[PDB]
């Protein structure tokens, strides 16, 4: 049973650390967008002058 | 901030001179 069921249920459990492994990129998107979406806010003072 | 940075002299000689026409005019028109 620990190897029919337990193997895929810590595949399953490990899950969780794959969480952190997968938001990582989202935070390196968000740290993407904190150059390449910074300079989209930034021409609006071009909108200005 | 960056739309917020945004945000006669007169001639007497020459009256004097067209209006004779005019100013005179009264006085031939009763004459003399």
């Amino acid at each position: 049973d620990a190897r029919e069921w337990g193997t895929n249920l810590i595949d399953k459990f490990t899950g969780g650390i794959r969480s952190k492994i997968s938001g990582l990129r989202n935070w390196l998107s968000e740290l993407r967008n904190i150059g390449a979406e910074v300079g989209i806010d930034v021409p609006t003072i071009g909108g200005g002058g | 901030d960056g739309g917020g940075g945004g945000g006669a002299t007169i001639d007497g000689r020459q009256i004097s001179e067209s209006t004779g026409r005019y100013r005179s005019d009264p006085s031939r028109r009763r004459g003399i």
